[PDB]
């Protein structure tokens, strides 16, 4: 009931194709036998035994791990990858993110991105009634609930930034949210979103644009060029 | 399928592409069109005077018998074609390049390549509270700066007056970004648009592109946490510097002081004395290390109108 | 204030009508994009040039009947309107050691205006060069790009031409509905002669190339059958490709 | 009118200030263009994880004490907060087959606070299977990447490491100028037990993997020094990487 050993036998084309350089026989049936090993080549073949005092042998790779590092990383030349050149498809029909995301923040916002996990005794405020997924081992009090938006994080961020004097901040967030629902895959229905939040005074101090902070006519029309324009424009309702 | 070897290829950080520039524009709500590359001599010579142009050798007709001298022979032949098929507020622009004639050039002519463009027609396009006001120079240049000054330096750009005789004296411009004349903004001559009979005022854009196809990559520094306070200035001037000198010598003065310079209001009501004008010059004081309290703003307030007395005039008294 | 201070809902918000580009442009970049992704860069250059740039080095050679059926543009001996952007590649080629491979758009110019032909009109012409590729490793590729560029509704039939700066030719010609084919693109390997005076050896390398008109590409895409609308920018045409 | 209308020429122009993305948003897309232009295409996922995705998939298999060490955030006994992006191309490598790569960008979770680690940090890992590639085609990548996202100011040097999902293992650890080796990202050949409990064969086949960490990249790039100043979103801190 002692930890036996197998017999590791190692080729030499396993060698070849994992390394791609070509160590010499009289080198690596030197590498394992000053490595503590029991080596009896083979004819284009070796097989070496384990030692007793190393518990992470049982395989080829292993075995040429071990090579390769006795041998050195630096002592490796470098080649770049042989491949074959599929396009793979595309489609004209569908839209990307960093589009959406370039026209977002050419309209005058900025990305952050929060912690995706957030206070149960606020998150409660936005989301009343819906069960939020709780957390098991938590960091701190404040943080042991799975968002179910993107507003218990945004406007936490937003109220950060007005506490060092600067209440115009325009923010947005693209992120997945998580929603209990016992229909998918495991028990939890998890969107991809894209929020945002807007506020303060709509133009800055300017010479002739008037002070004005924002109201719903605004976001909607920033809204608009999302949705609109974009992907799909023309069975929109309100 | 090939057989290639994955070799990745250099690229650059701080440069700038044509799609992100276009893609901004698009944003604005540019129109991008794509006109002749070879236009008429007889309004071409109507735009550029004194400079002579590569005429042309077996033409098509007489219509189309002359090389580019600048991208707004075309431009202003799309937007009279667009206002003449009952079809107003046309914004467009195009990229392409232009040929210059020279003598120590490749060829015997200099190509750059050349971003420009055309705004004409309403502002807002008849909305229930926003007023029908049409357009000008001040929304073409912060329409522009967008374009220019933020994807690429804002280091220092100053815009002077250089003529030119194809548009305005005073309604253009001519933009440096560090001593060299890059652009030309401004609306065209209100006696150029008696030929062509373009209805309506235009402006026009010209920006040559590889001298603002390199970007800075940022670089941190350390943020401070104590609030500022704002500041109102109102310096009285005579009605002969722009912003030239009042903006921009209240920043260089201090280097631990003074962030931020602002205005959002003119004076020159009743009260202000004639041929003079006071702009308003809120500031938002603020210090690296530490907070700044009423004793040391009194010495960067002052300071700014010891250097402004250089200019022939102080701040007012109110 | 809560029952009271409501609002229209659906009247329509403030913005400014952002505006689309154009058809020849969207064309362009999506192949772009198409070739960018199998590692091809872009190169450009001038568009006025002399012989030895556009045809004395494409092994035409001048006496050839290819000064006259190209419809140039000329300017006094040695100086012409570019016909085929390939100056472009000649002046990549020469410079730098091998094998790099690259794509090239921009505006060439012929004499010719009719209902069915403007002055101007975009080519895209690649460029290709390695050791051991061939024209199986062609078919390969265009064939790909042609299943890519449609959405898989359309047959093709490799038919032999004659470009001069490339043999063996060849010429690829999709099948239409309304027709029967409809002749889209043409290629072929690149001719020792252009490689010799470049400073290439024929004799271990090779490479292939390729030119398709972008203008008949998205008239036969985007549905348009009227070649001379598309230069003279029409904002109630331009407004559906947005 | 003419020399009497004029008006000042250089006040500032009417616009709406435009704004930046964030530095490990920056820094994902490029490196995501990097990678896009070899081929490599993206590929996205849930974060939340039964342990067949995230543990028993990489043959970690669970007596290993693997499942203390990852901090990880556990629910009840079969449900884990993604710990590492590694579910996105196991349910790839499953589906399909055998040979194309992908990569995936996407958000970690480790129970670890302090001044140099949040718990959360976006991470990188590649992936790419086809026949006979090895690990001097792991170097010739991994070094050109280097040498790119840099711009050849620092060295390099392979070291040996060990991850349990990929083994011969490695990692690369640039050269620094304040210390002397900030270690960068760690990669490795695919073990074997990895590739035969999806559907390849590893007697044929072959690939390798790389992870690197976003944060520490943007921080030694951007000269920023706080790790946790990324996550508490100052705008006087986001407005200089616009």
């Amino acid at each position: 009931t002692l930890p036996k050993r197998a017999t590791i036998t190692l080729r030499r084309s396993k060698l070849d194709r994992l390394i791609g350089h070509h160590i010499a026989d009289e080198q690596v049936s030197d590498i394992l036998r000053r490595l503590g090993c029991e080596v009896t080549e083979g004819q284009d073949e070796w097989k070496a035994v384990a030692p007793t005092w190393r518990f992470d042998m049982e395989i080829e790779e292993d075995l040429v791990e071990e090579v390769a590092r006795v041998y050195g990383y630096n002592n490796i030349p470098d080649e770049p990858i042989q491949a074959g050149l599929i396009m793979g498809t595309h489609r004209e029909a569908d839209l990307s993110l960093k589009r959406v995301k370039t026209m977002l923040n050419d309209k005058g916002y900025q990305e952050v991105i929060t912690y995706s996990f957030v206070d149960p005794k606020v998150q409660q405020l936005i989301h009343p009634g819906a069960e939020a997924l709780l957390l098991p081992n938590p960091i701190s009090v404040e943080m042991s609930a799975m968002r179910l938006s993107l507003w218990s994080g945004l406007l936490a961020t937003v109220v950060y930034n007005q506490n060092r004097q600067q209440n115009r901040v325009r923010i947005f967030e693209t992120g997945l949210r998580f929603v209990p629902d016992t229909q998918a895959n495991l028990g939890i229905r998890q969107d991809l979103m894209l929020a945002g939040v807007i506020c303060g005074n709509r133009y800055d101090e300017h010479w002739n644009l008037a002070k004005e902070t924002v109201d719903f006519y605004d976001l909607k029309g920033d809204l608009e060029a999302v949705l609109d324009l974009t992907g799909k424009l023309g069975d929109i309702q309100f | 399928p090939i057989q290639a070897g994955l070799i990745m290829g250099t690229h650059r950080e701080a440069d700038l592409s044509l799609k992100r520039v276009k893609t901004m524009l698009n944003d604005k709500g540019y129109q991008e069109v794509i006109t002749y590359s070879f236009v008429d001599p007889k309004v071409q010579q109507l735009i550029h005077p004194g400079a002579e142009a590569l005429l042309l050798p077996n033409p098509i007709s007489v219509e189309m018998s002359a090389m580019r001298l600048s991208l707004w022979s075309g431009l202003l032949a799309t937007v009279v074609y667009n206002q003449n098929r009952q079809q107003n507020r046309v914004r467009i622009f195009e990229t392409g390049l232009r040929f210059v004639p020279d003598t120590q050039a490749n060829l015997g002519i200099r190509q750059d390549l050349m971003l420009a463009g055309v705004i004409c027609g309403n502002r807002y396009d008849e909305h229930w509270n926003l007023a029908k006001e049409t357009v000008d120079f001040y929304d073409l240049k912060g329409d522009l700066e967008a374009v220019l000054d933020l994807t690429g330096k804002l280091g220092d750009i100053q815009f002077k007056a250089e003529m030119n005789p194809a548009l305005h004296p005073g309604q253009s411009a001519a933009i440096y970004l560090k001593d060299e004349r890059i652009g030309f903004i401004g609306v065209v001559h209100p006696e150029l648009e008696r030929k062509l009979d373009l209805n309506g005022r235009t402006l026009v854009f010209e920006l040559e592109w590889n001298k603002l196809a390199d970007r800075i990559v940022p670089q941190a520094r350390e943020i401070s946490r104590f609030p500022a306070n704002r500041r109102d200035i109102a310096v009285v001037v005579a009605e002969n510097v722009p912003a030239a000198d009042i903006l921009s010598e209240c920043k260089k003065v201090g280097v631990n002081q003074v962030v931020g310079v602002n205005l959002f209001d003119v004076y020159r009501g009743k009260g202000v004395a004639e041929g003079y004008k006071s702009l308003a010059i809120s500031l938002i004081l603020q210090d690296t290390n530490r907070t700044l309290e009423e004793e040391e703003i009194a010495a960067t307030v002052a300071k700014c109108v010891e250097a402004l007395k250089e200019r022939f005039q102080a701040s007012l008294r109110d | 204030r809560l029952a009271a201070e409501t609002i229209d809902i659906s009247l329509p918000g403030r913005r400014i009508e952002n505006g689309g580009l154009h058809p020849v442009t969207r064309t362009i970049d999506r192949i772009e994009s198409f070739f960018g992704e199998l590692g091809f860069t872009v190169a450009t250059g001038p568009e006025i040039e002399d012989d030895y740039h556009n045809f004395d080095a494409l092994n035409i050679p001048g006496h050839h009947p290819a000064r006259a059926d190209h419809d140039t543009f000329w300017f006094d001996a040695t100086r012409l309107l570019r016909t085929q952007t390939s100056g472009v590649q000649i002046r990549t080629m020469k410079a730098q050691q091998p094998p790099i491979r690259i794509i090239a758009p921009g505006r060439v110019y012929r004499n010719d205006y009719d209902q069915t032909h403007t002055p101007m009109f975009h080519q895209m012409e690649g460029l290709i060069v390695d050791t051991n590729i061939s024209f199986t490793n062609l078919k390969g590729t265009l064939h790909d790009f042609l299943r890519n560029f449609f959405e898989e509704d359309l047959q093709i039939r490799f038919r032999p031409s004659y470009f001069p700066f490339t043999e063996p030719s060849a010429e690829v010609d999709v099948m239409g509905k309304n027709g029967k084919w409809l002749e889209v693109l043409g290629c072929g390997m690149v001719h020792p002669n252009v490689l010799r005076n470049v400073g290439i050896d024929p004799e271990i390398y090779s490479g292939f190339a390729f030119g398709m008109g972008m203008e008949r590409l998205t008239m036969l895409r985007y549905g348009v059958t009227d070649l001379r609308s598309f230069f003279e920018n029409d904002l109630r045409f331009l407004k559906q490709f947005k």
